């Protein structure tokens, strides 16, 4: 085990096997004794952390993945996003340059995910006799 | 051969971000009150294979620290006694330093008292003998509480959860650029907020060679930051054995006047070992020549920026650096530097108010590591003939850059989308 | 936990005797306290049980009219243990009542065998003679 | 697509097909430069939003629906709540007048949901040999 | 027979915790502003079979309430008129109470006025007749706003969500120890923050027998808390019919002087029914003897701690308790106690500032339940011969312990892991 | 029904059947009229509640149990944690003394849970042809 962000320079698969370390060490909780400028700061920072966490959890849930970590979808990979095969992506690039290469088309992928999940749920509603 | 997107939560992805940081201390109103005590053991996690761009001059941690020190200064000065009534006309006689007698409101509104105090020449100016404090026509004044201490103690700047601090561990790391060896931390090392001008005090030392860091070397307007690999030692003493006289000027209010001097008529000074300073100066000019040589003093009018200004034991020293910067290079016997003392200072009188540093009883003596320098070029003459370097301490932010050079703030983007040959179970 | 019973008593036939059972090392209020006897002529014989919590008693038909079982209120020690005391008074003693009497703490707080005697005291010897 | 609350006047089914727009646009994140009365306000409002969101997510989870959006239960529709058939409800009323008509019995339905889910989970615990 | 761990969320598990509590009121600047109004019906849920350890002396709710009352006191005193200029030299004549004439700044800066006010002996001291207020050489002074009321109203201390308050419902419950009958609540009962010394006022009464609670009985240094089962009644009156004279001392500022007395020359006092106090004292010595007898007064110099100090209608009373504590025990006719009045008080002049209680026009009369006492032993003499008890009110925190004795703060740990014969469905 | 923490002294099973009451009454929401020391307090307490709740929900999700309440794992019960059989644990101890007896080994169990769930998800990723 390498620690938080330890696999930042690793291959995307090597980092993917240990995403849970980074995901867990994302939320802290650093007690207090503020009972002041410093207090205003500590209170403001407190909110932003769980705020980003809950935004990400909201996104995970509105994609059919409220259970976090690893999930699959019904959305096909449109070749226009990236033209690299599987070996190249998972054993030649790290997650950083990957998100750099796909940041152009991230929100479109997010929309495709939400819509595929909504159609799956409509099918579930249809799915009884 | 059929690819579908799959969501990954907790991917090692970060982006450059500016956020509101918070302090950390454990061992002094400014940092002992601080915030949350630091963790018993900090985690510095090396990130193999990772190369990240740093920029100490576009860093927001510097501006954050600057505004935080300013706000703390005001918060600690607010409850203390403001010496607005001490602007009575002063009748002064010679003992530099002047013995000034003046009226003062007593506790009872109707009664008045004639008291005397000792004032350094810089604090008072004459009008038409009759004198007044120099600040009384520019701004109001408030007296720093005697209990609070101006000694800088280490303050750790921390990032909130979901964010991270990246620390460059490259020994030869330039100020800005790609760092091949990067580790991540939640909080920086213990940074002492040493208020200084010209030479840097109590900083952190660069490993291997000393470091010269500018925003643009060839531009004279941008200052030059110097970080030593070996610290030089500087001993600063105020030999005068001053005495503190608490005179009551109202219900609760109490002014701390300077009593008669006990002991010698000697001015404060600082020694620096000439051998060590000659070695350090040699290594400095070697790293200077790596981009290109004489050194001269700076003469710019404001005493508090032309002189090595700092605080020691609660007194504010302003030092003639001429012994350190009279040199020319083409590749114990400790030098001594004279220091004058001011108790009225205006680093932000216009933003706010002035401060009266209370007199310190007895002799003062502090030992400081001199780890860095702040320099400036002259105006460009005939090119490549000769280069002249004068010391400056124009701003306090450069000190924060001097200790924040290695750190950087990023926000974690734990959302990664990637193609695998995976589809969800069909409904 | 430890169950400490009273020592021993000698009583004449027709008289009455009261045996005590002081408890510690466990929550006295939670486990039932049973009273069981042993004589040489008839072997082991279960007499009854009582709940220190509710006061509910269950007596064997052979002792329903001559045995009185009582409990005190638990004296807290920490939070998970306490000290308590139960008493059994047997009257109209006969020669065949001579034997050893035991109080016993139950097995489980809930289940199919809550009252089942699990932790036993050292016993109190009762002798009926002239 | 009509936008946030666009189907407020639509039939309950027409709005039900596009609940995800309203659900997604429920959480914001409006940065800052407060570094004051205005700051106290912005900080206080920040908390209340994700607070209501987390209360709703708590309710969703304690009903067996932490995955959000559309889920079904084991609770039968007691006729005393509303006597309208399916066509009338889904093609004659909007969600507003619906929640007005059922606000009398909302909390009872919530309790039935939580209890049915708890019994399902007890069955799951029983469900191994 | 094969066991696997299974996660349980919402297990009845709690741990001892100290957190920042909040107030609650509904019906006075200190609590009417308070916070969130209390729920119409509180839920007190009895916890069968549960025995929990309480410690009123290591309780953090006490320290929290103490700092909260202090901060509220400062927040309510800050906007009011500070009587810094009222430290003019006073010329005083006899009417105890003294008629003092003095100059005072008018509204116009140049003009002055000669006014007179009535001052109690405790507020003024002579210097060289000429007099000054006692506080003027120690600290500044500020006048309590007339609108704000010093009447204590019930304030409910509440724990945040995810935390809980445990309440011991054991009638005979000692101060510290295991409580066999425990219920849980989100907020405590209505606690009136009665500022008092020696005898406790307006507290809650213990059921069945009266309660004696110490941190260590055999240790003289630890005070003794007494809670009655039956409340005694005490009627306190200030018979003087004072008058309030509003004299303007500047733009907006207005000092409330004491006008000439109307009516009798009688000092404030309090009656207590001798029969009820004899019954209560008997039950007290019975519970005292449960661990072991005469009662004597305390004589320690500071009038505000040696006397039953309290506030009534806005005036601060200091009462000779000698009639209540002159006794010896070996197993209406209401007693009357003299009370002096102070308008200048310093319970924290060093922490901050002093307060001038504005004079109250007319006669004052308040009826109070005396529910408790605060006692102290003498220094240990020849053992077991005789024991002597003197009343004290050394600190205000003991009053908070006197009403927070039954409550305790815990945090819920809803995460339990336990073994069942259950495995998840294989992938 | 006994109420919040009503089964604190009950057997672990008796309390386990009604964990949902304690779990639900864990999150409040006590409005406001602070429009001050009291306000600073109420704002600070507000954060800590949902903060602990979200830390617990984070733990639930990183164990494969974002649906809350009752879930099972692939982690075997190592006898070194506790040597008591099933009857003793579920019908002789309450949850309080249980968590006291197992607090020595809680974090190890949490790590085993997270790792078993991560391996299950890696298997899921492998699980297509
Ligand atoms: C940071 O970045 C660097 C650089 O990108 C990256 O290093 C790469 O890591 C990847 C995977 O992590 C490597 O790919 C793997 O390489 C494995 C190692 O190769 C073995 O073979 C070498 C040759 O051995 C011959 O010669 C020796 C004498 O020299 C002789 O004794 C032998 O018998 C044999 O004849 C050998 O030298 C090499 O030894 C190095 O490493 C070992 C540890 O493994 C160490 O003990 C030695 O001291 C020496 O440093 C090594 O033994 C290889 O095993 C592996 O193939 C297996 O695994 C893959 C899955 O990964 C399977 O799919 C496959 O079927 C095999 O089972 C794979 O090829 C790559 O070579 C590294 N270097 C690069 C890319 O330049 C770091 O990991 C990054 N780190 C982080 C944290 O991000
Ligand atoms: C706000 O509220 C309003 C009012 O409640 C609401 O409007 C109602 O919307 C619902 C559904 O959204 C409508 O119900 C549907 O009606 C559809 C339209 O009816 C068609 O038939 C009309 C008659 O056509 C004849 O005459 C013309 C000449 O006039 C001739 O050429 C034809 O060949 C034919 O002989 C026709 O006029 C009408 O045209 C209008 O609308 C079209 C767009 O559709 C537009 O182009 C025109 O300019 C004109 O404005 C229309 O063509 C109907 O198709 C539909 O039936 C199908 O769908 C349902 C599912 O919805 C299936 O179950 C069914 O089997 C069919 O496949 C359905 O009946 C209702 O009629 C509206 N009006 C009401 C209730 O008064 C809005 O939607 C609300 N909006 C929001 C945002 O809330
Ligand atoms: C707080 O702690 C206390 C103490 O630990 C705890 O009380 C224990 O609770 C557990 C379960 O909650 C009990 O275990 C159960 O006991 C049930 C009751 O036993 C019955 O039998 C008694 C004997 O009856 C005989 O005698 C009477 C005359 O006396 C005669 O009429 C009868 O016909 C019969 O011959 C009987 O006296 C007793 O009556 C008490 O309780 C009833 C209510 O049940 C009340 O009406 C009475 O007034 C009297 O108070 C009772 O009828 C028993 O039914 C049960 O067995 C069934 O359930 C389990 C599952 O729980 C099944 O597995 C099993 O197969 C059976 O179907 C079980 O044995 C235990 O006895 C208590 N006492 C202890 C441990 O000392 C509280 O619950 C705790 N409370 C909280 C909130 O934590
Ligand atoms: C910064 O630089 C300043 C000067 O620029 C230094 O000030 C000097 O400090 C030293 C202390 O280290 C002082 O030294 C004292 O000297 C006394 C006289 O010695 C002279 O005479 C003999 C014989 O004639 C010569 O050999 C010698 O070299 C000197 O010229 C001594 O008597 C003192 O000794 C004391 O200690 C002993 C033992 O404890 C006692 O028995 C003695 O009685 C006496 O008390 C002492 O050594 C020197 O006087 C200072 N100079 C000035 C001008 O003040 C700073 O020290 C330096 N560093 C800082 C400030 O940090
Ligand atoms: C760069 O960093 C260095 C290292 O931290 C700083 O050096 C410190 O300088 C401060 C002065 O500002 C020193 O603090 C003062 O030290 C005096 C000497 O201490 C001796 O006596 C004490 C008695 O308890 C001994 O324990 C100790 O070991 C020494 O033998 C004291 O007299 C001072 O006490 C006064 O101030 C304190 C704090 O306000 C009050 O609490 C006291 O009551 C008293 O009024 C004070 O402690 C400090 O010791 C130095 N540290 C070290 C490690 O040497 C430099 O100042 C810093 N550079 C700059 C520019 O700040
Ligand atoms: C605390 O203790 C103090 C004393 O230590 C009490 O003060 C007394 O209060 C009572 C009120 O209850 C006062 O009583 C008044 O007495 C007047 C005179 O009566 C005396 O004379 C007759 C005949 O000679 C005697 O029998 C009698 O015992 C008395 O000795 C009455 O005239 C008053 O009556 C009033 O009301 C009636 C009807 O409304 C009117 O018609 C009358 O004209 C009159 O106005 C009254 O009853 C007593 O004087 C007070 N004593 C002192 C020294 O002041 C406090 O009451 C007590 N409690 C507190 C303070 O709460
Ligand atoms: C222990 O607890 C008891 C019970 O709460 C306290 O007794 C209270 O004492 C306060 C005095 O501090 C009383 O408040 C004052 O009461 C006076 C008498 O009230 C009569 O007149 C009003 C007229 O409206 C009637 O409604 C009422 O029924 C009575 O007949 C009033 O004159 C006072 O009014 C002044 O102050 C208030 C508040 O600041 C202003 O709003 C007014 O405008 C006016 O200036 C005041 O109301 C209170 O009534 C007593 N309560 C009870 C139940 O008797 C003890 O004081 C307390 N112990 C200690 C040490 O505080
Ligand atoms: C840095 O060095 C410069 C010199 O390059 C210093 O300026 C010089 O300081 C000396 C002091 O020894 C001055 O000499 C004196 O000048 C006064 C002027 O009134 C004269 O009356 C005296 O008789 C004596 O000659 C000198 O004039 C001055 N020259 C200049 C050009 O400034 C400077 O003070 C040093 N500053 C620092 C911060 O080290
Ligand atoms: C508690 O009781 C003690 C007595 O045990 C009180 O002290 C005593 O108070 C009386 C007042 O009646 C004093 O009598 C007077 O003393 C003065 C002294 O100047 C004298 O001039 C008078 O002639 C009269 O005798 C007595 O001296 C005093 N004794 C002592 C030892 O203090 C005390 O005041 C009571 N305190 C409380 C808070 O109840
Ligand atoms: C600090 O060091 C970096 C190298 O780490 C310098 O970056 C180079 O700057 C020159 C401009 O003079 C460019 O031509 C090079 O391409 C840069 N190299 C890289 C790797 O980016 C940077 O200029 C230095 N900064 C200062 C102020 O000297
Ligand atoms: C308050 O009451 C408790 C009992 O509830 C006392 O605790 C006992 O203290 C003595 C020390 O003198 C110990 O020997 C006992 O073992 C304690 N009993 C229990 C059950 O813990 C406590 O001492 C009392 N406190 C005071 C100040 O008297």
């Amino acid at each position: 085990f390498l620690g938080f962000l330890g696999a930042a320079g690793s291959t995307m698969g090597a980092a993917s096997m240990t995403l849970t370390v980074q995901a867990r060490n994302l939320l802290s909780g650093i007690v207090q004794q503020q009972s002041t400028v410093w207090g205003i700061k500590q209170l403001q920072a407190r909110v932003l952390a769980v705020e980003r966490y809950l935004r990400d959890q909201q996104l995970l849930g509105i994609w059919g993945c409220s259970g976090k970590l690893i999930c699959c979808t019904n959305v096909p990979w449109n070749s226009s996003w990236s033209n690299r095969n599987l070996s190249e992506i998972w054993d030649n690039m790290t997650w950083l340059q990957w998100d750099k290469e796909i940041s152009n088309y991230t929100q479109i992928i997010y929309g495709l995910l939400e819509e595929s999940q909504n159609q799956q749920e409509k099918n579930e509603q249809d799915l009884l006799a | 051969e059929n690819l579908w997107v799959t969501v990954y939560y907790g991917v090692p992805v970060w982006k450059d971000a500016e956020t509101t940081l918070f302090c950390a201390s454990d061992a002094n109103v400014w940092a002992t009150h601080a915030c949350v005590p630091t963790d018993p053991n900090p985690q510095e996690i090396h990130l193999e294979n990772v190369t990240e761009e740093f920029n100490m001059w576009k860093n927001n941690m510097v501006e954050q620290m600057h505004t935080d020190i300013i706000s703390l200064w005001d918060q600690s000065l607010k409850p203390c006694v403001k010496l607005t009534p001490l602007c009575v006309t002063l009748q002064c006689t010679n003992v530099e330093l002047k013995n000034c007698s003046f009226n003062m409101t007593t506790e009872l509104r109707d009664k008045k008292q004639k008291v005397y105090s000792l004032f350094y020449r810089l604090d008072v100016v004459q009008i038409n003998k009759e004198y007044r404090l120099i600040n009384c026509n520019t701004s109001a004044i408030t007296q720093a509480c005697p209990k609070v201490s101006f000694e800088p103690i280490p303050i750790h700047y921390c990032a909130p959860a979901g964010f991270a601090i990246l620390k460059c561990k490259d020994k030869k790391f330039n100020g800005t650029g790609p760092c091949p060896s990067v580790s991540t931390v939640q909080c920086t090392h213990g940074i002492k907020p040493v208020v200084s001008t010209q030479l840097l005090l109590n900083g952190s030392l660069a490993e291997e060679e000393v470091m010269i860091r500018s925003e643009n070397i060839t531009n004279n307007a941008k200052n030059i930051l110097v970080q030593f690999n070996t610290p030089v030692q500087i001993n600063c003493t105020r030999p005068n054995n001053n005495t503190r006289k608490s005179i009551r000027i109202g219900p609760g209010q109490a002014f701390y006047a300077t009593g008669d001097i006990i002991g010698d008529i000697r001015q404060a000074h600082c020694n620096v070992s000439k051998a060590t300073w000659n070695e350090t100066l040699g290594k400095v000019v070697k790293q200077l020549r790596k981009h290109f040589i004489r050194f001269a003093n700076s003469s710019g009018g404001d005493l508090e920026v032309t002189t090595h200004s700092f605080n020691c034991g609660g007194e504010f020293f302003y030092c003639n650096t001429s012994g350190l910067f009279n040199s020319t290079w083409i590749s114990n016997d400790s030098i001594t530097l004279p220091c004058r003392i001011k108790q009225i200072i205006n680093m932000w009188q216009r933003i706010g108010q002035a401060m009266y540093a209370p007199p310190i009883q007895g002799v003062i003596r502090c030992v400081s590591n001199i780890t860095g320098l702040i320099l400036t070029r002259d105006g460009g003459s005939t090119n490549s003939t000769t280069e002249t370097f004068r010391p400056g301490g124009g701003d306090m932010r450069d000190n924060w850059r001097s200790e924040l050079y290695k750190y950087k703030v990023v926000k974690i983007e734990p959302l990664g989308v990637a193609p695998t040959r995976c589809k969800r179970r069909v409904v | 936990g430890q169950l400490v019973q009273s020592g021993a008593e000698l009583k004449k036939p027709g008289a009455s005797v009261k045996i005590s059972c002081k408890t510690s090392g466990y929550r006295f209020n939670f486990y039932h306290i049973n009273w069981i006897r042993q004589t040489a002529g008839r072997g082991p014989e279960w007499m009854g049980w009582i709940s220190p919590y509710s006061g509910d008693k269950n007596l064997a038909p052979a002792f329903q009219d001559r045995v009185i079982m009582t409990t005190d209120t638990e004296v807290p020690v920490t939070s998970f243990t306490s000290t308590g005391a139960a008493y059994m008074e047997i009257r109209n003693l006969k020669f065949d009542d001579t034997g050893t009497y035991f109080c016993a703490k139950g097995l489980l707080r809930d289940g199919s065998s809550t009252w089942l005697p699990y932790l036993w005291g050292q016993g109190t010897l009762l002798t009926v003679s002239s």
